[PDB]
């Protein structure tokens, strides 16, 4: 019964709260940080280590205050929070674009509007 | 550091100055057990109470 | 705001010794200076004696609630 | 050993007490005359607490002893 | 997609390690024990953020250990039926793309990208191209792949995606 789509979640993962590529970035080189300064012989696993290379070839932005601001300025509207992340992750041009990917979005918002929302959001982009 | 044969009493004489003394343990059970018998300089202390 | 009783039951003391003495035995630091025995049930009383070991008995009420004790908080009756 | 009571040390020295030099008293118990008649008196006994700080007159009087177990306790 | 949640684990500790660092050996055990492990409920759990609270250790009867309950929040990546994640290809083969969205691998079947794709064996790397090489895709390209199902493995998860839908594709 599954599908993001339609937005229908597992009761489990509902309550659970999501991230964007680069908010995990900025949590997962926290954690390698703290991994060197209180050296311990302990190791990283493979899942981390091509789990934060990959969330830094798609973190759409760097600056702690981008993530912040780009969330904020996003939850100020009514989406899911499973559409403010992957907004923000895929950063769509085209509001019929947007559309496309999260067929969600259809009658959510006028085309015009979106695409007002998309505009901001590619601005912070670095 | 001398080895499980021994513990050191570091005491404060002073503000920054600290000695450092060699307790000579014998008769231990195991590792971890205090020697029944301390020695420092030669002479025997019976236990740390003792020492201090 | 405990209502059950301050005492160390018969049960409770015996299952205490008898848990503390097997982790005695798998070497969990010992809470008291061993004079030198070595059988995990001379140990483990004498740390009850000496009100040190570890453990705190979560007495469970029957209506559902429960109480922890700490060891060193009630009164051992032997 | 005055007030025949027992006290936990704990709170004797978390309640900031302070030390005699040695422990002799002059207590009142009232003792039965051979005619039955109760009345007390007192002359020095001198229970151990700081013994090599003891004079020349004191140390050979011991009569009765409180042990703490290791024989370092006696030295000299 | 990567969330943030609130999980529980039991681990059963040695009595060994009791003593005074006790606690921060749980926490320390926990990191190992549930960081990179993979499950169908929740996907994989990246690492461990905070740990919420320890439970009060249970002394299990009969044999030494105590099992200590605790709560934490974690990274995990849950992937869904649905959705459109951008992956990266790693091999291109006579049979579909196989590519990576994070730790989970994935795969495009041959099947599943549109009709005028086809497979070139002979360029450096292989790739797969349309009849006027507009788009051509290989190693390392990043493709928006949409996940159409899912199948989970012991302390794994594999997922096979399409590029059928309109605004998927090269980058």
């Amino acid at each position: 019964e599954e599908d993001a789509s339609q937005l229908i979640f597992p009761k489990e993962f509902e309550t659970a709260e999501t991230l964007l590529n680069s908010e995990v970035h900025m949590l997962l080189e926290h954690r390698k940080q703290q991994n060197e300064s209180a050296e311990d012989e302990q190791e990283l696993s493979e899942v981390f280590m091509k789990t934060l290379n990959y969330t830094a070839r798609f973190s759409r932005f760097k600056n702690r205050e981008t993530i912040a601001s780009v969330r904020s300025l996003l939850l100020q509207k009514k989406l899911h929070k499973f559409e403010l992340a992957c907004l923000a992750n895929l950063c769509p041009e085209t509001a019929e674009e947007s559309k496309a990917l999260i067929p969600s979005l259809e009658g959510r918002f006028e085309d015009e509007e979106l695409q007002q929302i998309l505009d901001d959001i590619q601005t912070k982009r670095s | 550091s001398k080895g499980e044969n021994h513990l050191t009493v570091t005491w404060k004489v002073s503000d920054g100055i600290y000695q450092h003394v060699d307790v000579r343990e014998e008769g231990k059970e195991n590792a971890f057990s205090l020697g029944a018998t301390l020695w420092i300089n030669s002479e025997e202390f019976e236990d740390l109470d003792e020492i201090v | 705001k405990r209502i059950t009783t301050p005492y160390m039951t018969k049960y409770e003391r015996a299952r205490v010794l008898g848990t503390r003495a097997l982790q005695i035995a798998m070497c969990a630091p010992v809470m008291v200076e061993l004079e030198g025995e070595t059988d995990p049930l001379l140990i483990a009383m004498k740390e009850l004696k000496a009100r040190k070991i570890p453990i705190i008995i979560r007495r469970y009420l029957p209506d559902g609630s429960y109480e922890d004790w700490g060891v060193d908080e009630l009164i051992i009756s032997d | 050993l005055q007030d025949l009571k027992f006290v936990p040390s704990d709170e004797k020295k978390k309640q900031g007490c302070q030390r005699e030099n040695e422990t002799l008293i002059q207590r009142r118990k009232d003792q039965m005359q051979p005619g039955g008649t109760a009345i007390s008196v007192t002359v020095p006994y001198r229970v151990v607490d700081q013994p090599l700080k003891l004079m020349p007159q004191d140390w050979d009087r011991v009569v009765a002893v409180f042990v703490q177990g290791p024989a370092w306790q006696f030295k000299g | 997609m990567f969330y943030h949640i609130s999980l529980e684990h039991e681990i059963l500790l040695h009595p060994r390690y009791f003593g005074p660092n006790l606690l921060n050996t749980v926490k320390q055990k926990l990191f190992t024990e549930v960081e990179g492990t993979c499950t169908g409920k929740y996907g994989f759990v990246i690492a461990v953020t905070t740990i919420d609270n320890i439970g009060a250790g249970v002394i299990q009867p009969g044999r030494g250990f105590v099992l200590y309950p605790v709560k934490y929040k974690a990274i995990v990546f849950r992937p869904f039926k649905g959705e459109v994640v951008d992956a990266v290809v790693t091999q291109v083969n006579k049979v579909g793309l196989f590519t990576e969205i994070g730790p989970m691998s994935c795969f495009i079947s041959r099947h599943s990208i549109p009709s005028e794709m086809e497979f070139d064996p002979n360029s450096n790397p292989p790739c797969y191209k349309t009849m006027d090489e507009d788009i051509v895709i290989q190693q390392d390209d990043e493709i928006r792949l949409k996940i159409v199902g899912t199948r989970v493995d012991k302390n794994d998860i594999f997922a096979i995606g399409s590029l059928m839908d309109d605004y998927l594709g090269l980058v």
